[PDB]
């Protein structure tokens, strides 16, 4: 119920999953823009993945905490009745302290603990 | 008795309103609207619905509109570019009358259609060569000496003689990671929220239809007639009225027109009207009185309750340039503009239209001329010339809907006036895309969990 | 062996791996295309073994049963003694099922399971 | 420390990650040719981690050994005492010799030999 | 100013093809060269 628990209207679902000579006519220049364009927003949502270590992940779990000063809301009141929506307007402000976050070690030091932990 | 933590979904399904670069989707005729370079279709474009969710539409303010009004513009012109300029036409023109008196009754001509000699260097440049061409009289002006009107001032270019204009279905498409989302209320009207929303990668495909006063081949209204404007009570706005039903608009050039071919450069040769087998009439479009009678019913109630109790008169256009004063419309490359005077005809009490007498008369008549030199977005592109096609041309349109201005609305007697006027191309073009907006996809989110990585 | 099981002829191996100014000139449009096609062929395979969580695999083992409706042979039928030409023929009509398989529930089961066990 | 052993000089740090219609005029062709370029280099270098099983890492372990010709030095004299530059420097010869070793056997082999494991 | 500045008329065909009319316009010294007939450097 990951995809039905925020909100009802989860229903955008991923349209953007589903998505000749290269003339440059009029309507073929902007058939190449869209083709370009398509392509760097997938690699941008799936370098940041990659970063923190989620590029394989529909759903990723890290060990960095909540904080709370974002919202102190609880997970029946967040995860549950709510709309994703609603919930990434909620918590816009923190986007890139969290992205910071997510990144900074979290996948830093777990990877150069881990290359410790690799020479025993 | 747990901690939270941040965990990271994909594939979250959120948005946020966004501008973009959209692409086309869609018999050798080269049609400069829906070119070879357009992608085909999806033949099952599915639409998702979405749930409990509202979002804010303005069609007044849709950048799609202004995005089709540009790319319209572009191929007009770039499919004219490889073709004759026809800049040796510009010279003298000896001009005289010719004999239309060869009980045709709304069909004759009266003055017009010129017989014009000019001299005109051959493909040779040393050679002068003296030729004949017949030209309807909106396509010249006196200095009898005569010129091509525009040529003063501007460039007009012969269209290629094998390019159709035909207006053939054009779909929008929005590029991967972007979505077009639709209103489907039934209240909507153009602005404001909506509560029946889905979405689509691509539009509906939208004919190109180029026209002024009544909007041709567009959709119809799903129920019932709806009155949209960006404000009611500012009469500079255009009003759009969109039918629920089509009145149909039959036009003919009833001519044996055959063209003649002039040699004026090095391949560059010039379609001229050649001259006219048989009798010579005017052009002319009907429609059926008994299905303008019943909409302009439906469209006076629409319009009472706008602005109640006071008398609804419809009248003709102001008066300035039959370019952009009349009815217009194409049909196989001939640029047909009509008087609608017939149409605006009158007034009336309450909702129940007058003073269209009952009689045998079924079929309203509209006069109209043809015109060879025409400027479409007046001073945006180039002027074209356009070559005669041959004689006896019928087509048939669908009226779809009318763009209507108030007259002022400054007449102290409780009387509100409507003409039919309306202003730049962008008028068309945002009566069919209005249900339409473009938004951004963002799939990745952040959300409270109580899972943690090990 | 994997690579030499489905048939003698594997030998087209991976010529796909081995693969100034942007001039818009009649040469330099087609190479302006055959990079930025390059570039879309690279993704799409891409992004799908991404979805299946087969992002970083060569070969990647799945939790979707084989069905046996699509071909009733066994493996020293259909690994052994054929090649992969012939192979993708025969289930050829059974490409969008599998897809889909691979990446409902298979994918994203797999990973809600996963949310609910890391809770603990 | 590992961003900061292998010389003080580590600073460039990573600017690449920092990193309208599409009119084909003088300055916008050049723009096309940078966000084309751009995708094209970021996929190379993405391909190549994803060949040898090192899409998601910052840091990957490998399961073949130094061999010692490409450099004698040992890790306190490579690792520390040394900047990166001098460093690709220093080996840059056996470029092509290390990557096939990380691809050859470690990813082929270690896949191969994982799917007999999993089959029991 | 010293000799510069010259005033020349010329025969320009006009906007219509067969006609022509006389024009004037004053040029730079640097801008003209003699064949007083000139032409345009
Ligand atoms: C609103 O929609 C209607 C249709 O629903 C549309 O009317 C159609 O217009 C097209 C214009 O091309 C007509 O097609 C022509 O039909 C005649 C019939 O004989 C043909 O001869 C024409 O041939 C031309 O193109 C050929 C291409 O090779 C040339 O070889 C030839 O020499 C001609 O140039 C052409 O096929 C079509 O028949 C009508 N439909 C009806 C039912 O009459 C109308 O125009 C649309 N409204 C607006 C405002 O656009
Ligand atoms: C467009 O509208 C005009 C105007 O009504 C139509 O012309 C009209 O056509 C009818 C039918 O032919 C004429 O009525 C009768 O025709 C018979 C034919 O023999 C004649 O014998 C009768 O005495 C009578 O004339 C009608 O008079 C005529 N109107 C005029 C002004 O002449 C036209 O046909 C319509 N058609 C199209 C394609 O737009
Ligand atoms: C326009 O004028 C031209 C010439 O003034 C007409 O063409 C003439 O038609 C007669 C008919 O017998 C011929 O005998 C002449 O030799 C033609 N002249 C030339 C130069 O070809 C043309 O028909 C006129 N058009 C109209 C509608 O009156
Ligand atoms: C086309 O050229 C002819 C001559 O080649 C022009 O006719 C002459 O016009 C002059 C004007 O004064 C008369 O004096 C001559 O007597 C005319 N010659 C003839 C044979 O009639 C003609 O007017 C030019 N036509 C146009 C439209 O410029
Ligand atoms: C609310 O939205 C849904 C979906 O947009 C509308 O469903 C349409 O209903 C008509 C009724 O015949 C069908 O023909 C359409 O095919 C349905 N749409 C789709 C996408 O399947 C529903 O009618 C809307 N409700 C209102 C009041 O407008
Ligand atoms: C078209 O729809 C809009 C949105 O419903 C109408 O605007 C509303 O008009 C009422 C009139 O009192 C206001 O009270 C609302 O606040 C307006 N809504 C918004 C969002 O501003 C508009 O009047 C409608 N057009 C017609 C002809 O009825
Ligand atoms: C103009 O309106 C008429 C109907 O008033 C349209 O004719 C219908 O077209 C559809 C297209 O599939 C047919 O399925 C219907 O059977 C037609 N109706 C009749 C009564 O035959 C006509 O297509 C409309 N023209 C345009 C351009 O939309
Ligand atoms: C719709 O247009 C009307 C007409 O201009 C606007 O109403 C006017 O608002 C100005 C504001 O200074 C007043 O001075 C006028 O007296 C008003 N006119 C009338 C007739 O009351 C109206 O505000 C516009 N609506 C919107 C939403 O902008
Ligand atoms: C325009 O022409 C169409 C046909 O070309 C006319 O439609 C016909 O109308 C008659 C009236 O009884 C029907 O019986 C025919 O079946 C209709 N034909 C088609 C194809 O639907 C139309 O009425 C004309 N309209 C005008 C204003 O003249
Ligand atoms: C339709 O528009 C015409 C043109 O404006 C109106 O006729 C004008 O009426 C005023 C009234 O004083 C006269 O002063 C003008 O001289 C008239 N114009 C012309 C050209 O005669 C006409 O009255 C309008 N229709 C209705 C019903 O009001
Ligand atoms: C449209 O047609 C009407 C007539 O149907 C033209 O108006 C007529 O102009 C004559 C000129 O003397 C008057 O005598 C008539 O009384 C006028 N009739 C009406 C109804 O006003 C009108 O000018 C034409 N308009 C266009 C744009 O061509
Ligand atoms: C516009 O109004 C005029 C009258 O003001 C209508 O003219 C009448 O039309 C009928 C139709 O056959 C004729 O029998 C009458 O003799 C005409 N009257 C006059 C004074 O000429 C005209 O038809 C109206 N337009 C429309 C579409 O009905
Ligand atoms: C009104 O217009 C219609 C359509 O133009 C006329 O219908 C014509 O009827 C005759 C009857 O034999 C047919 O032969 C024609 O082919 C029809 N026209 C078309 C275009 O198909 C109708 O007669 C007109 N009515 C009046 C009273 O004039
Ligand atoms: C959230 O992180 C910031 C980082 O400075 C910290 O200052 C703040 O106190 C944290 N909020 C809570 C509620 O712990
Ligand atoms: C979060 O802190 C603010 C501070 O004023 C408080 O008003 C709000 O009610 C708190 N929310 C929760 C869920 O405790
Ligand atoms: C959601 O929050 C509102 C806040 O008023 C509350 O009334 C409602 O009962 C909550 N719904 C659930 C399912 O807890
Ligand atoms: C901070 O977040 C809250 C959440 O509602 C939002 O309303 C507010 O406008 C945001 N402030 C800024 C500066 O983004
Ligand atoms: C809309 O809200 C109601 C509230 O009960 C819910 O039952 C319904 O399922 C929601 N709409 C959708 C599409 O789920
Ligand atoms: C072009 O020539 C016509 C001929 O009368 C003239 O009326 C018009 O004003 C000229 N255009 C300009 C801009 O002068
Ligand atoms: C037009 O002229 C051509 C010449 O051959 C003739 O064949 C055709 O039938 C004529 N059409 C009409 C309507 O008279
Ligand atoms: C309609 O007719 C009635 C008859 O009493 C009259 O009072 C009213 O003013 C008229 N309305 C218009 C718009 O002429
Ligand atoms: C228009 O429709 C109304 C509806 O009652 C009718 O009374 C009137 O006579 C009609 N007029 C014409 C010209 O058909
Ligand atoms: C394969 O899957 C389909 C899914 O409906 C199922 O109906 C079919 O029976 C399965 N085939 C076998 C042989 O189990
Ligand atoms: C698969 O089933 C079909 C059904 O006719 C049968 O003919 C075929 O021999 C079977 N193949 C195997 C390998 O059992
Ligand atoms: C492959 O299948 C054919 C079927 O006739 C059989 O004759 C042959 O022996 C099989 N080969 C092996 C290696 O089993
Ligand atoms: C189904 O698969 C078989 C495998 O040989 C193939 O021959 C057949 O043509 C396919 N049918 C369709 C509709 O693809
Ligand atoms: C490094 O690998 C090569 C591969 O042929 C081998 O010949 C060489 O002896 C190895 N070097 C050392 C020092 O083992
Ligand atoms: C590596 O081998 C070369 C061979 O001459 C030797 O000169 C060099 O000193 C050696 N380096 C180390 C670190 O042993
Ligand atoms: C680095 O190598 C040089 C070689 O001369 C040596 O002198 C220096 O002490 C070494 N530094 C460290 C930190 O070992
Ligand atoms: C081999 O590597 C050494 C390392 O210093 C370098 O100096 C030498 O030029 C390289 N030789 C070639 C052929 O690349």
């Amino acid at each position: 119920a990951a995809g039905s628990t925020m909100g009802a209207a989860s229903m955008a679902l991923t349209v953007q999953a589903r998505l000749h000579m290269l003339q440059l006519t009029v309507w073929g220049i902007k058939q190449l823009q869209a083709r370009v364009l398509a392509v760097e927003r997938y690699l941008r949502d799936q370098q940041l993945l990659g970063i923190w270590g989620c590029s394989g992940k529909i759903i990723c779990c890290t060990n960095v905490p909540w904080n709370d000063s974002w919202s102190n809301k609880t997970i029946n009141e967040i995860w549950d009745n709510m709309t994703w929506m609603q919930w990434e307007k909620e918590i816009d402000n923190y986007t890139q302290h969290i992205y910071t976050l997510l990144e900074v070690s979290q996948i830093q030091q777990e990877k150069n603990e881990q290359e410790l932990l690799e020479l025993d | 008795a747990a901690k939270k933590w941040v965990t990271v979904y994909y594939g979250v399904p959120v948005w946020k309103e966004a501008t973009t670069t959209l692409f086309c989707a869609s018999t050798e005729v080269h049609n400069v609207w829906a070119t070879h370079a357009c992608v085909p279709t999806d033949p099952n474009p599915q639409e998702i619905v979405l749930g409990n969710v509202t979002e804010n539409f303005n069609m007044w303010k849709n950048n799609m509109v202004e995005q089709m009004h540009e790319d319209i513009i572009s191929l007009w012109d770039q499919s004219l570019k490889p073709c004759v300029k026809l800049t040796p036409l510009c010279v003298t023109l000896n001009c005289n009358n010719v004999n239309t008196n060869n009980s045709d009754w709304e069909k004759m001509e009266t003055g017009e259609m010129k017989n014009c000699s000019f001299n005109v260097t051959t493909s040779i440049r040393d050679k002068i060569k003296k030729e004949y061409a017949l030209f309807y009289k909106l396509d010249v002006v006196p200095l009898t000496n005569y010129r091509l009107i525009n040529c003063n001032t501007s460039v007009i270019t012969q269209a290629c003689p094998k390019v159709s204009f035909e207006p053939i279905p054009i779909h929008y498409c929005a590029p991967a990671g972007f979505a077009i989302l639709k209103c489907n209320s039934k209240t909507f009207n153009g602005s404001g929220p909506c509560t029946n929303v889905s979405t689509v990668q691509c539009t509906h495909g939208i004919r190109p239809v180029v026209s002024t006063q009544l909007l041709l081949n567009g959709s119809l209204a799903e129920e019932e007639i709806v009155i949209r404007s960006e404000n009611i009570t500012d009469n500079a706005k255009t009003i759009i009225v969109q039918l629920n039903e089509a009145v149909e608009i039959n036009c003919t050039r009833p001519n044996n027109n055959t063209r003649k071919s002039i040699h004026i450069g090095p391949g560059r040769a010039f379609y001229a009207t050649g001259d006219i087998i048989g009798n010579i009439r005017q052009a002319h479009c009907n429609i059926s009185k008994a299905r303008w009678n019943e909409t302009l019913g439906q469209i006076v109630a629409k319009l009472e309750e706008q602005f109640p109790n006071k008398t609804i008169i419809f009248n003709h256009s102001s008066g300035g340039d039959p370019e952009i004063v009349t009815h217009s419309f194409n049909c196989g490359g001939e640029f047909f503009y009509c008087n609608t005077t017939p149409l605006f005809n009158s007034t009336w009490n309450n909702t129940r239209t007058d003073d269209y007498p009952t009689g045998g008369e079924q079929n309203i008549t509209l006069q109209c001329r043809i015109k060879q030199i025409i400027n479409m977005w007046q001073g945006v592109g180039k002027a074209m010339y356009a070559p005669p096609i041959r004689g006896q041309i019928r087509c048939s349109s669908n009226i779809t809907g009318l763009l209507l201005t108030r007259d002022g609305g400054r007449d102290q007697n409780g009387t509100e006036t409507f003409r039919p006027g309306g202003g730049n191309m962008r008028d068309n073009w945002r009566s069919e895309l209005y249900k339409y907006k473009v938004v951004k996809i963002e799939p990745l989110g952040i959300a409270p969990t109580a899972c943690k990585r090990r």
